[PDB]
């Protein structure tokens, strides 16, 4: 079995390194770049510190404990080793939901995705999260509240060679609830409305994709620790069928989660550019999703000189004629900024909404639609013009008649649905459902 | 999704004074950092003054003592008081907003406004 | 001598009687009257339900124990009686601490006194507080986690006739902290910043700003009533039994009679006081304090017809001229009476005057910008009351104010002809001039 | 806080119209809303009330002929009177209830008049 010993040594040692390596990579990136100084990043920084202290002060000694099949560091470190262990786990689950609540108050604020907290206010919150979860994790252990009274524990408590965590089931459940389930339940509830409010006002916008990353951070965390925490309240409510080979194995599922977050953060483009440098390497929203933004002059799907969020600068092939009116609209001679591309969009959209109301074939249709399917109509008038949207009266009156499923089968036969099918299907599917499920 | 609008530029004789002012909308202006940049002809776009949401202010060395950046959160506006004007201060002045989102901070610029000085 | 035992029985019966009476009265008002359906009052309610449970379920049995000199109800009720006792004290401070935080999110929002909570959200928070408070009170006692291990505890736990609350040193501290001190100092901290953001955004003269003071008194007494008990609890547990039990039982009864005190602190509010009386068979805001508000034509100190928030109608003495000007100002035939919406529509217009009329008045504009925001209003007040006619007509203090000689400017205006006609409003604004603060408003 | 009505016109009997009201100074989300009418020689009367949660109450004399509604995004409340009768002629006022610490407060707009015209 000496093959098993050395082979597990390399895996555990690899695990310990991946934790320390990736988490320090996060702490460094948020500390370097000013672009990354956000309140959410400050919570992620402390979240990384929890995983970092895991990889330094916890996972190693637990790796040494297993392959040596015995505890080596005396009794004092034993009480401390498991207090730091609980301190890290409780601080993460609390911090993960101080994010979910901070994300909630933000999506109900003028700038969705903008935290309402001061950078120094966010610091204090993190300071108390560690100050509180430290009290509720060290005091019960340093004061012996966890301890059991069966001789098998009283002996292990006496020998400085045994460091198994025998606990009276009062501790085992009480601490399991206050420090895991209670924050976990709040988190899953609070952040769920966050996701809902995000589409009411899927997962295509940049900061929307960021919230699904915050979700995946929470998600993998619960999935890695819930088996450990589930089969330990049953293990006390029903007498033990949980053999110790399994309890420490499900706990190591919780240990490796500390290496997961740096990987997950590579879903944000903002974090990858930081990592790569560190290693020497709503109607308006709906249309930005499927029109894209480009700050120069480019050829579109039909070959015309467009710019920004799908603004046709001209139909002529001469780029001289494209610039000719590109600078006629900005104000200067642009020969445009992201802010210039923005106010040309807000002025092109209103032109398409008045262009809907000055059409007697579209206005009665646009009048009877909800907020969402109106936006679906304006997306067609934007991409085409009111003259072409007056085309399929068949579909135009099917929408008015509130025969959504019928109107959705006719629209998918238009030439529109096969020259830009991926975008067409998104406008037709929101016609069908009245929701934003596709955007 | 936020918007910026400068106001209060133009000409004035040297030694004159101007008060450029920028109004913002789209975010909690209280939690945003604010600053003024200028692009003189034949030069690159340089910072003149910045005010952080905490109040701290740095200035361009050329404008130190002459310009004062200041903030009014009640009206969502930030003010550059250009005093003791010099012909070198001739540039299109820009209003900048730094709005923090989830994992990153976003930059937001005004259209700009001209200031011509006469020796 | 049995004279003492029947004397306290009468005194204790009334204490229980007062508690139950005044708190059924409070709960009734907030439920009957539609004006009182504030989220702040839904907290007032459960605060009174916690006081009602004490009056019924707790306090009387603690009275029987003292007079009977022993516990006669067995050990089941003995452990139930106390788990209820601590449920009412923890569910309270946890609500008095939610009020202080709710009033903080109210004074940082446009309407300075509007809760950001729904009624429904307000009352799931109440349900939560009671659930949570119960599980951090009933569970550690019904599960015997409080139990001490010295012999006296063990012998008292075994007597059906002994119901002392012997506790282990860990429970005594971990309970007092989590159940009392933590919500106490969050409350004392968060609410003190509610009080100053009020005095900042302009003491205790506005109606609602007295309501905030009324809440502060509720907390203020609650702390003082229950704090001596909770301090001597900690000093005994940590050191040794230097605390007697008759002093511990008296300091405990101070927090007991607190349950009957809130309903009369509520008589401070005109809202509860008129509600109880029916149940029982019976610069903008600166000038609004100093002017008042009247919906019918009245005569000011100098005899001029005025309406609304100190809005002058005419220098003429013919009431028909006052009504005619008032109808032209409001745009309908008032016959001398207006509405509050119209009165402060005029007031908003009339304040705009008092600032523009000083933008244009001789040397009295430089003194305006020579002073700070809190003294600018203290002079716009004098203008509003007297125009740029008279406040420009005493340059002795105007120069004194420009030269920042305020201790002098304040003695001159104390002799001014204006001082002797409106003395109290004269000195509130004189102090606003001298101390440069909102101390008088 | 302040209220701002709009939408009063002369209508033949059986016709229809809608009323609007903008508001400022509170969180329109949280305030109950409703319209009141008063015809000369008649006392002020509740016509329709939309509570903050969205419940609706209508006067019996006008039940099934009036629809109160709100849009908390635009800070407004709407009333679609249809099937107007000669009896409905009155001056309509906009009411907003804004809760304070211990009590709830009333606020009204300046007013609008509706008058149904017989043949
Ligand atoms: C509002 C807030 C209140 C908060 C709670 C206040 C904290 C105090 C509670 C701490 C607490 C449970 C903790 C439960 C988990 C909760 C923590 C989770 C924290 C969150 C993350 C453990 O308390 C600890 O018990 C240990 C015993 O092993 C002991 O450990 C060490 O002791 C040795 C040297 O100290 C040493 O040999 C060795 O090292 C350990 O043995 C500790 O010294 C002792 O403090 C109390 O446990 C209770 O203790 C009671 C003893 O009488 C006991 O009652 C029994 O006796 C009764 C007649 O006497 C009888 O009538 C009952 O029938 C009977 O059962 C209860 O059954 C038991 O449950
Ligand atoms: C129950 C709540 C735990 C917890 C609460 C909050 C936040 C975070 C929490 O956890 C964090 C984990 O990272 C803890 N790591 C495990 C200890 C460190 C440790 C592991 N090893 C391996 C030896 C295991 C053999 C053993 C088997 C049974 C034992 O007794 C069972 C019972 O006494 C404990 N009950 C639990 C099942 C709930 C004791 C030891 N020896 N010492
Ligand atoms: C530890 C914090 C308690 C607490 C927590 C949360 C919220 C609210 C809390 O409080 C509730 C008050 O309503 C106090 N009620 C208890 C007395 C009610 C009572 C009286 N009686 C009989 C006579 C009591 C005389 C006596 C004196 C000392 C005793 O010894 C106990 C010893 O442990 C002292 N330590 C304590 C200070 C923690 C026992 C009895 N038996 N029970």
């Amino acid at each position: 079995d000496e093959v098993w010993v050395v082979g597990m040594g390399i895996v555990m040692s690899l695990i310990v390194l991946a934790i320390v390596f990736g988490n320090v990579l996060v702490i460094t990136a948020i500390a370097k770049f000013e672009r990354l100084q956000t309140v959410t990043n400050y919570f992620i920084t402390s979240l990384a510190c929890a995983d970092l202290v895991m990889g330094l002060a916890v996972v190693p000694f637990g790796a040494a404990h297993i392959l040596m099949k015995m505890w080596t560091f005396g009794n004092f470190w034993c009480e401390f080793w498991t207090s730091i262990d609980v301190l890290c786990v409780t601080a993460s689950i609390e911090t993960l939901c101080v994010i979910a609540v901070d994300r909630y108050f933000a999506i109900t604020s003028p700038f969705k995705y903008q935290s309402l907290l001061t950078k120094n206010k966010a610091r204090v919150i993190i300071l108390m999260v560690w100050i509180v979860s430290g009290l509720t994790s060290f005091l019960p252990i340093q004061m012996h509240w966890y301890r059991a009274t069966h001789q098998e524990a009283i002996n292990c408590y006496a020998e400085e060679t045994c460091c198994d965590f025998f606990t009276n089931q009062a501790y085992a459940i009480a601490s399991s609830i206050v420090s895991f389930y209670v924050p976990l339940v709040i988190m899953v509830f609070v952040y769920s409305r966050v996701f809902q409010e995000a589409k009411r006002q899927k997962f295509c916008l940049k900061e929307h994709k960021a919230l699904k990353t915050l979700g995946i951070i929470m998600g993998t965390f619960t999935l890695c620790w819930l088996p450990f925490f589930i089969v330990n309240i049953v293990h006390v409510i029903q007498d033990n069928l949980i053999r110790k080979e399994v309890y420490i194995l499900l706990n190591w599922i919780g240990y490796v989660n500390s290496g997961f977050n740096p990987l997950i953060y590579c879903r944000s483009p903002d974090f990858r550019i930081a990592f790569q440098e560190l290693l020497c390497l709503n109607i308006f929203e709906m249309l930005r999703i499927d029109e894209g933004l480009r700050l120069k002059i480019y050829k579109d799907t039909e070959g015309y000189y467009t710019i920004g969020i799908g603004h046709l600068l001209t139909k002529s092939p001469s780029l001289n004629a494209a610039k000719s009116e590109l600078d006629k609209a900005i104000g200067r001679n642009t020969n445009i900024t992201k802010d210039e591309a923005e106010k040309l969009f807000n002025q092109d959209v209103d032109a398409a909404v008045r262009g809907i109301l000055r059409n007697a074939k579209l206005k009665p249709v646009y009048d009877s639609l909800d907020a969402v399917r109106r936006a679906a109509l304006i997306n067609m008038v934007f991409q085409m013009g009111e003259t072409g949207v007056a085309g399929f009266t068949n579909s135009l009156r099917m929408l008015q008649q509130k025969r959504w499923d019928e109107a959705a089968v006719n629209l998918a036969k238009s030439r529109w649905y096969n020259q830009t099918p991926n975008r067409a299907k998104r406008v037709i599917t929101t016609f069908r459902t009245g929701t934003w499920d596709a955007y | 999704q936020v918007q910026l609008q400068e106001s209060g530029g133009g000409l004035v004789q040297a030694g004159g004074s101007l008060r450029l002012s920028c109004a913002a909308s789209g975010s909690i202006f209280s939690l945003n950092d604010m600053g003024w940049y200028r692009q003189a002809p034949g030069k690159l776009r340089e910072l003149v003054a910045a005010i952080t949401s905490g109040g701290s202010t740095k200035y361009a060395d050329s404008v130190k003592g002459r310009f004062t950046i200041s903030r009014d959160n009640a009206k969502n506006t930030v003010y550059l008081q250009m005093n003791s004007l010099k012909a070198e201060d001739t540039a299109v002045y820009y209003c900048n907003a730094k709005v923090a989102g989830t994992f990153s901070i976003y930059d937001y610029w005004g259209q700009g406004t001209q200031v011509t000085v006469s020796s």
